[PDB]
């Protein structure tokens, strides 16, 4: 899901 | 184009920590990696800091390993552009090299790197190195001494899906222990690694398999022997024909990500997990292995890595949160928890957002950030230079010197000092103190006593006492009534300033040969002259001591100031540097912070002198200007007093930083903020996670749950698990107290928020763009644009305007609303009715993610197709598209710096500057934006915004911060001003020592997989300013072409004025 992906790659998580 | 980058605030995350004996033998050290910074402690019973260095790299592996008849450890590092190098560490005396063994890049251009990305593995046996770059791939450098480029042979591996390796311990030959994944699940394979055949033979046990999440492979040291998989469910234990398997329900409900081996011989394991909590895992010997057990220790911050320390300390490096040092009890405390906080290591974190304000309403700007994620997530207040805080202020002018008088631990008198007069305060003087048996002494103007002369200088300690009589000096010294004279010498020219900082030295200048020199006491005799050039006097001199090694300052009439390394018998005066510091003459002074001795500086730039990396850093006071000042107890305790030109003052002094960090804790990821000055507040979008109930709950309280009002959506639109709950918080300004909660839908995500007035509307609102977000759909379907206004207290929903997708980004546009609805950007208008309405939108996008205005132009950054520039054609009401850069850039921020450059970080740690064609044919060569500068920055960019931390050569700034918790500064260059720089970015690279032997050029390289061109408009600004910290013969080699060295100290220090 790319709100989610898109999320998370902003905590580089 | 022609851009300056450079750091303002180091990165602070955690990638790597690694314990060894890697400064000596019986040292036990502490090696810790963020991104391009290696640092070294030694453990004592805390941390001794030894050397902090960076390298030209993200550090990706570092492991220490010490192969057969070595001294002590050496160091394996290997960066994410593939340089490998070997360390060792080298102090021959007062010096610190870390010195390259071998170095190497060990790239192949055939691959595919991988999820799980790089994995550096050593051996036992420490006879080689394996890697796992590459899927299907497998490369191995063998660790004998002659390899020393490090030549490395790649094997092929039929597994292409690697989750995690080990060596593991007790095995002839050398053998790998591995997770793969093909489908049918995932399993456990083992190979024994042949040097002298080069490729794979089959392995101790056969494969077996593992859970569908099993992630982690532990190599059990040879007592016990095997490998132990970490997965979701279970741990369990191999060693070919032994299987243990622990299931316990703890471990259930959060991921473990990290572990270290705490005994030796393996018995016992930390383990770390994303929800915070920390570990046990105890193998039980019975030398078989009968039973594995799981015990939880407490709450630590969210660990990135673990590393065991002597004596029941663990250091808990995170990278969400801030890093601790924490200690491990045998009796728990009143709560069950073994673990206990010792100290904490600030991490500005994964920096998801920032805006700069003017919070203490002066001209100084302070950053804002939104840092952390879950329970570790915060705001951070960052503020540039040193603060004073004022208790008493009398309005009293003139002020020529002031001294602090103790009989009994308080300070209690203040004396003052006045053109041929001197009040003393309980609400001319040379020196007033404190001296051995009882007394105090005083020297004026003329004599404490010579032969009618006036002394003309003044130096003093607790026993001993040097004045100056025009060129004469003599040597008293204090003895239970009154002071007999020792010593007497005449020097060749004028006394200037003295110091005796206990005594067998005595500091002068004096005052035609621009002269420092250091004497022997009580003979007077001369153990060192130095020449300080010039033709202005010295003004205050003074020797102390910083972080264990003894210095002399010596302050000049023009602001600059000296300093040299002293010896203290020799007296030699080593390593002269030379710092600008302000324009008027400067007077030194002592003080105490800490444990610390710092040196207060007076001039129109007062400064703090102290020593961070056993070098020396100066630091700004956010004063205007100090004349004289002294540490004080007496306004009152732990104080200083300071006079400046017109009036006095005394307070209390900050923590001695370059960046004052306050913090305030959230206990929730927050995702966006914004300023709202006229509600003097701020607007902060936050989610917390919450678990499928008995029926959902709150694992912990956070700042939305406990808020200071609450509210929650209100909307009928849309008509063990978790799951994210996203709020909007008020928060108050000053106390950074959350005022108010609003809560949106369930699975609703605010992604975007703004603080704009719209239309002709008066009032100031919050404008909040989300998105109805589930786990099944790829893109979202549903969102909506909510517009708040936060009245008095309270949080009321005035508008709300349903949309087609999510709102990605938002930005107030001439009065208008723009916004990214998941692949399309459209206008909104304000209605006198209190309403949006569609004006135009723009659909040639792939996924609108980020946007800037400036005019009518509009800067669009797009999940892949790199960036587009668009304008609203005010006459017609419309969108146009005035061009496009033709790259395929994952971007991740985006940033306009004037109307014709714009600027872009990528998802691969680059940043680019695109322009406007400026060319004939308009139609194609005007839609094209060009690519003009080009730079690997080494860190994930995730804001970029406009402002400056500084103001109480260069045009522009841009601050921007990172996931790895940077905070960057650009800039623009005047061509003039980017080929000079360009030019002795070149020489800097011929004379400074690169660790690891990697050359500048390749690091700051552009590099994606598709291509890597060199650097191009972009000046590393930390590598220009790292002229200011080498040889001065090395700084010649650097100025053969009119160019004098003294000149570049004093461009370079311009340039270091700018964050």
């Amino acid at each position: 899901n790319a709100v989610q992906l898109l999320c998370a790659r902003t905590r580089d998580g | 184009s022609y851009n300056y980058v450079v750091t303002a605030q180091k990165p602070t995350a955690v990638n790597g920590c690694v314990t060894g004996h890697f400064t000596s033998a019986e040292d036990l050290n502490l090696l810790i990696a963020k991104n391009t910074r290696l640092e070294i402690y030694v453990v004592t019973a805390g941390l001794r800091p030894v050397k902090e260095v960076g390298m030209y790299g993200k550090i990706a592996v570092m492991e220490l390993f010490r192969p057969k008849g070595e001294s002590k450890d050496l160091l394996f590092i290997l960066t994410a552009k593939y340089n490998a190098c070997i360390l060792e560490y080298k102090q021959s005396g007062e010096s610190i090299d870390i010195i390259t063994r071998a170095h190497g890049n060990v790239q192949d251009r055939i691959g595919r790197p991988s999820e799980t990305g790089i994995i550096g593995i050593i051996d036992p046996e420490c006879r080689m190195i394996g890697l796992r770059l590459y899927d299907g791939l497998f490369k191995v450098i063998p660790l004998d001494r002659d390899n020393k480029e490090l030549k490395a042979f790649n094997i092929r591996l039929e597994e292409l899906h690697v989750i995690d390796v080990k060596f593991l311990y007790g095995c002839q030959a050398p053998t790998i222990c591995f997770v793969y994944q093909d489908p049918q699940g995932r399993h456990v394979k083992t190979y024994e690694v042949s040097l002298r055949e080069k490729e794979f033979n089959k392995g101790p046990w056969k494969q077996e398999n593992v859970e569908a999440e099993a992630s982690m492979v532990i190599a059990v040291p040879e007592p016990f022997g095997g490998a132990i998989i970490i997965g979701q469910e279970s741990i369990t234990y191999h060693n070919g024909d032994k299987y243990l398997a622990i299931a316990p329900p703890i471990i259930k409900q959060s991921t473990i990500v990290c572990h270290n081996r705490v005994d030796p011989n393996g018995s016992r394991y930390l383990l770390g997990d994303m929800e915070g909590r920390l570990f046990m895992l105890l193998l039980e010997k019975e030398v078989t292995l009968k039973d594995l057990r799981v015990e939880l220790l407490g709450e630590t911050s969210i660990a990135e890595c673990l590393t065991y320390l002597d004596n029941g300390v663990v250091f808990v490096g995170s990278r969400l949160g801030d890093s601790q040092l924490v200690k491990l009890n045998v009796d728990s405390n009143e709560q069950g928890s073994y673990v206990v906080a010792m100290e904490t290591f600030t991490n500005l974190g994964p920096i998801v957002d920032m805006c700069v304000v003017d919070l203490e309403r002066q001209g100084q700007g302070q950053l804002v950030t939104c840092s952390g994620a879950f329970k570790e997530g915060s705001l951070r207040i960052i503020r540039n230079g040193i603060g004073i805080h004022e208790h008493a202020s009398i309005d009293l002018p003139g002020i020529k010197g002031l001294w602090p008088l103790r009989n009994r631990e308080t300070d209690d008198t203040l004396v003052l000092s006045f053109v041929g007069q001197t009040r003393v305060l309980m609400l001319q003087t040379f020196f007033c103190g404190n001296v051995a048996h009882q007394q105090l002494i005083q020297i004026t103007s003329a004599s404490v006593e010579p032969q009618a002369k006036n002394i003309s200088v003044a130096s003093c300690n607790s026993s001993q006492v040097v004045v100056a009589v025009g060129r004469a000096l003599y040597y008293l010294q204090i003895h239970p009534q009154e002071l007999r004279q020792i010593s007497h010498t005449e020097m060749e020219h004028e006394v200037a300033c003295l110091d005796i900082t206990p005594s067998p030295l005595c500091a002068i200048g004096l005052w035609t040969d621009i002269s420092a020199r250091i004497l022997k006491l009580p003979s007077f005799e001369l153990l060192h002259k130095e020449m300080l050039g010039g033709e202005i006097i010295p003004r205050s001199i003074l020797m102390t001591t910083f972080e264990s090694s003894h210095y002399l300052l010596c302050a000049l009439g023009d602001g600059a100031l000296f300093y040299f390394g002293l010896n203290i018998e020799t007296g030699l005066l080593s390593d002269r540097k030379k710092v600008t510091l302000g324009t008027q003459p400067t007077v030194l002074r002592t003080f105490r912070s800490l444990s610390t001795t710092n040196v207060f500086a007076c001039s129109d730039r007062p400064t703090v002198i102290y020593s961070s990396n056993h070098k020396l850093v100066f630091s700004n006071v956010n004063l205007k200007e100090v004349n004289y000042m002294c540490p004080l107890n007496s306004g009152y305790p732990d104080s200083l007093a300071l006079a400046n030109n017109s009036t006095l003052t005394i307070g209390t002094i900050d923590e001695i930083q370059k960046l004052h960090i306050r913090t305030v804790p959230l206990y929730e990821s927050p995702r966006k903020i914004c300023y709202q000055e006229v509600s003097q507040c701020f607007g902060v979008l936050s989610s917390r996670i919450e678990v499928q109930d008995t029926s959902t709950t709150a694992l912990r309280p956070s700042a939305s749950t406990q808020a200071l009002s609450s509210s929650v959506s209100s909307s009928k639109l849309f008509s063990g698990e978790e799951v994210e709950v996203h709020n909007l918080l008020i928060i108050d300004q000053h106390t950074f107290e959350v005022l108010h909660a609003h809560q949106f839908l369930q699975n609703e995500y605010a992604l975007s928020l703004v603080s704009c007035k719209l239309g002709k509307d008066p009032n100031t609102y919050f404008i909040v763009g989300t998105a109805m977000v589930y786990p099944e759909e790829a893109e979202p379907k549903q969102g909506r644009i909510v517009v708040f206004q936060y009245s008095d207290g309270k949080l009321q929903t005035v508008a709300e305007k349903e949309v087609k997708g999510a709102v990605y980004s938002m930005v107030e546009f001439n009065g208008k609303l723009l916004a990214s609805i998941n692949s399309t950007v459209r206008l909104y208008e304000w209605t006198t009715e209190k309403e949006l309405r569609t004006e135009c939108n723009h659909y040639n996008n792939i996924m609108a993610l980020y946007l800037k205005t400036k005019g009518d132009f509009i800067l669009v950054g797009d999940l892949m197709r790199s960036v587009l520039l668009l304008a609203y054609k005010p006459m017609e009401g419309n969108f146009e598209e005035i061009a496009r850069d033709f790259n395929p850039n994952w971007m991740s921020a985006v940033e306009i710096l004037d109307d014709d450059n714009f600027l872009g970080a990528e998802n691969a740690f680059n940043l680019f500057v695109c322009q406007k064609d400026s060319a004939a044919t308009t139609d194609e060569e005007r839609q094209h934006l060009q690519e003009v500068g080009l730079f690997h920055l080494g860190e994930f960019v995730n804001v970029f915004c406009h402002g400056s931390l500084v103001m109480q050569p260069t045009q522009g700034s841009v601050l921007f911060g990172t996931v790895n918790g940077m905070i960057g500064l650009v800039t623009s260059l005047s061509e003039s001003w980017y080929n000079l720089l360009l030019d002795m970015q070149n020489r800097l690279n011929k004379v400074i020592k690169s660790v690891g032997k990697i050359e500048h050029s390749f690091w700051r390289s552009f590099h994606t997989e598709r291509k890597t061109e060199p650097a191009t408009g972009f000046i590393d600004g930390d590598l220009i300013e790292s002229f200011l910290d080498i040889s001065r013969p090395k700084m010649q080699e650097v100025v053969a072409n009119e160019a004098t060295a003294d000149d570049l100290i004093k461009v370079v220090e311009e340039l270091t004025r700018i964050h």
